[PDB]
């Protein structure tokens, strides 16, 4: 029993060595015996790999006390229909020195924003994990074609999260405490917002008692949407997936069948109005 | 494509502390809301009549202990999270740890909440034969 969880996406044919390796499960089959792993004197550590792992498998299902649900019931979702923010992911794939997983290519939301991200990794060294650029490509396809151009308009994520951050709190400071994620197929959208957001326990804005929507790595501190100029995480979200509902197909077949006035111009941007719109028109209208 | 590492029982409690501000603290309130603690490690085999050092080249585990692999148990190299170190580079990762057998149930943690003496080599109240 495996998970594709941090899955190793690397072309090495060979496992870790024992003091490399993040689990059993990597270590090379030569050290494993005995239902353990031995060293093997003259055989040696890799000093030079870079190892691609994947954030594809999130599973956000823990119950700790003091924080927060990510993901929310309809009912909740429904009283705070103003914090409501449509977003979807079109993706890129590792590609070259390594191949099984997506990369964040562009972010799009239902304020009509799509940002474009570098195609970024967490690539396993011998030191650390190495949060940097990776060879990717877009999916092959003619409906994947409007990503080409895109491969070379990306921004660094560290400019990336700190626009997101500035575009969700100048939409919602004036009506929520909160952003609640309106999605279709969740999957891409929670890897997506690991190069994003930060959870804890619920907290306090650093200049009021609002609570703290956002959260800054320059100092530390947690700000609500009025106070958070210059931070550059997303703090403590909420989501909904709005597939889980009960529809059947695809998201713009359920769309069509409340709305006309949003056409499908094949965006990220475009996906999330309309899973926004569904989810509008499926809670309150008529 | 790929080739895992992970598996579903460590879903969960990854995931949590791959997105928290601060994983350590994750880490400790999840197993104090009554989670498992992280299992797949690389766990040794070994004579035991090793040196007792916290921190080795090869396993090292006297008759008090058992050795790992020293990425296995550094929740930052499990998460594949910043590691809090200046530089950001990892001490265990490239190493054998060696955890009391009292603790080897959960050597992520013990790794996360106890200090290697730099006098002697060993663990503070595990070993350390300066206090
Ligand atoms: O043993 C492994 C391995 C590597 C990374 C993660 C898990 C297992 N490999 C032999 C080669 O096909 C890759
Ligand atoms: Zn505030
Ligand atoms: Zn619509
Ligand atoms: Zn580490
Ligand atoms: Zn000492």
């Amino acid at each position: 029993n495996v998970t594709g969880l941090f899955k190793d996406c690397s072309k090495v044919i060979t496992g870790l060595h024992p003091t490399q390796a993040p689990t059993h499960l990597s270590v090379d089959t030569k050290f494993k015996t005995e239902g353990l792993c031995v060293d093997i004197p003259g055989i040696p550590k890799d000093m030079t790999y870079r190892r691609l792992i994947s954030m594809m498998g999130f599973k956000m299902n823990y119950q700790v006390n003091g924080y927060p649900n990510m993901f929310i019931t309809r009912e909740e979702a429904i009283r705070h229909v103003r914090a409501w923010i449509g977003f979807d992911v079109e993706g890129c794939h590792a590609t070259r020195e390594a191949v099984g997983t997506n990369l964040p290519l562009q972010l799009g939301f239902s304020t009509g924003v799509n940002l474009v991200a570098v195609p970024t990794g967490y690539v396993d060294t011998p030191n650390n994990t190495d949060f940097s650029r990776v060879s990717a490509k877009p999916p092959p396809g003619d409906q994947f074609k409007h990503l080409i151009p895109l491969m070379y308009k990306g921004l660094p994520w560290n400019v990336v999260r700190i626009k997101i951050v500035q575009m969700l709190s100048d939409t919602l400071k004036n009506l929520s405490d909160r952003v609640v994620f309106v999605l279709w197929a969740h999957g891409f959208e929670l890897t997506s917002m690991k190069y994003f957001v930060k959870i804890g326990p619920e907290r306090t804005c650093c200049l009021c008692d609002r609570r703290a929507t956002c959260f800054s790595t320059a100092s530390d501190t947690y700000a609500c949407w009025h106070h958070s100029i210059g931070f550059d995480y997303v703090y403590n979200p909420f989501m909904i997936d709005v597939q889980q509902w009960g529809f059947t197909g695809n998201l713009q077949s359920n769309h069509d069948l409340y709305c006309q006035v949003h056409g499908n111009a094949h965006v990220a941007s475009c996906d999330a109005i309309m899973t926004r719109c569904l989810a509008v028109h499926e809670c309150f209208v008529k | 494509a790929g080739n895992a590492t992970e598996v579903p029982a460590n879903s969960t409690v990854l995931s949590f502390c791959a997105f928290a501000v601060d994983a350590a603290k994750a880490y400790k309130d999840y197993l104090a809301s009554g989670g498992q603690p992280i299992t797949n490690c690389v766990k040794m085999l070994c004579t035991h009549t090793g040196t007792g050092q916290a921190i080795t080249v090869t396993p090292e585990a006297n008759m008090d202990q058992e050795s790992f692999g020293g990425a296995s148990c550094c929740l930052y190299c499990r998460c594949h999270i910043d590691h809090p170190n200046p530089k950001g580079f990892c001490d265990l990762k490239g190493k054998y740890v060696q955890i009391p057998t009292t603790c080897a149930n959960d050597p992520v943690g013990f790794t996360l909440k106890n200090t290697v003496c730099t006098v002697c080599g060993m663990w503070k109240g595990y070993g350390c034969s300066c206090d």
